């Protein structure tokens, strides 16, 4: 988790 | 970028990070030309030696982002690819020669204060800001020195460098598609792209229209700001024609 | 038409704080 989670609509 | 400093808010809203799905980090930088349209480096997408080779669904383009890190909720925008196109003529065997490559969006982006393309040379603009000693600004999230990682987009600007002096700094062989730019030993300031800056803009501000013109791409360079190094710039305006060439058709 | 004029900068006549950096290196 370096990076902040994107929001799952985008995977 | 090593020795670069935070940009301002909004100071490059044609920032465009290059984001892998999984695991979830940093690609390469990138920008925005147009509302559907990306740009980067051939080699953030396909590189052999390194087994690189990412597809259109490996990838996200993070727009209007500043903080590296943070999901900067409604803010930055995400864009799925549509589809790479990598210039034909990109050699990654030998020099890096023509490494520029175009993504598609699946949908256009809105601009806002902190979205906004950034124009493409033509040759007159070219001609007049592609001159050694006139600075460029290059901004990206790339690592802060060679061998720790930004909170922010970083900035730096520097001068375009002699072309014997690029050449010189070098045992690759260097071609009319690549610029390099940096400050020398004795100019006493430095600073540099480095790892993760790859595939981000090369700006310029024409003093005669007052707009930002992106004349390179972040390249390579041998380490990151060592002394008597530069960095090497794709030539946004040699390879044009293709650009408008896929544009154009696609 | 609107490409590279920013919208926090250009477009409100506001300068960043090293754009002039780059302008006094232009000649
Ligand atoms: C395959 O991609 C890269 C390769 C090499 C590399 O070791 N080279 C030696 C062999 C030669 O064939 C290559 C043309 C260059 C270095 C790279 O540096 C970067 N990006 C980082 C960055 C850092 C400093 C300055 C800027 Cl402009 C860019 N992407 C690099
Ligand atoms: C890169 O991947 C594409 C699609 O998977 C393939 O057609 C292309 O030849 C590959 N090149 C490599 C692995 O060097």
């Amino acid at each position: 988790g370096d990076f902040e989670e994107i929001p799952e609509e985008y995977l | 970028i090593v020795e670069g400093s935070d940009a301002e808010i909004g100071m490059s809203p044609w920032q465009v990070m290059l984001f892998r799905k999984s695991p979830q980090e940093l690609l390469c930088g990138a920008s925005l030309i147009s509302d559907r349209w990306v740009l980067t480096a051939a080699h953030c997408l396909l590189y052999p030696p390194w087994d690189k080779n990412f597809t259109e669904n490996d990838l996200l383009v993070r727009i209007g982002k500043h903080s590296r890190t943070r999901y900067e909720r409604n803010i930055e925008k995400i864009s799925m690819l549509e589809k790479i196109y990598i210039h034909p003529r990109y050699n990654w065997r030998e020099n890096l020669d023509r490494d520029i490559a175009l993504m598609k969006l699946k949908k256009p982006v809105a601009f806002s204060d902190y979205i906004h393309p950034v124009c493409l040379p033509d040759r007159e603009t070219a001609a007049s800001l592609l001159q050694a000693g006139y600075k460029g600004r290059v901004t990206g999230w790339g690592n802060l020195k060679e061998t720790g990682q930004p909170s922010v987009l970083q900035v730096v600007n520097l001068p375009i460098v002699e072309r014997p002096v690029c050449k010189d700094s070098t045992r690759i062989r260097i071609t009319d598609n690549m610029f390099c730019a940096g400050y020398k030993p004795d100019e006493g300031k430095r600073g540099d792209a480095c790892e993760g800056d790859s595939g981000g803009p090369f700006v310029m501000k024409s003093p005669f229209n007052n707009r930002w013109y992106q004349m390179g791409i972040v390249s390579w360079g041998e380490g990151c700001d060592r002394d008597g190094k530069y960095g090497f710039y794709t030539h946004v305006f040699r390879l044009k024609k293709w650009i408008q060439k896929v544009i154009d058709q696609f | 038409a609107d490409c590279g004029l920013r919208p926090l900068f250009e477009k409100k006549s506001l300068e960043d704080k090293t754009e002039r950096e780059l302008l006094e290196s232009y000649i």
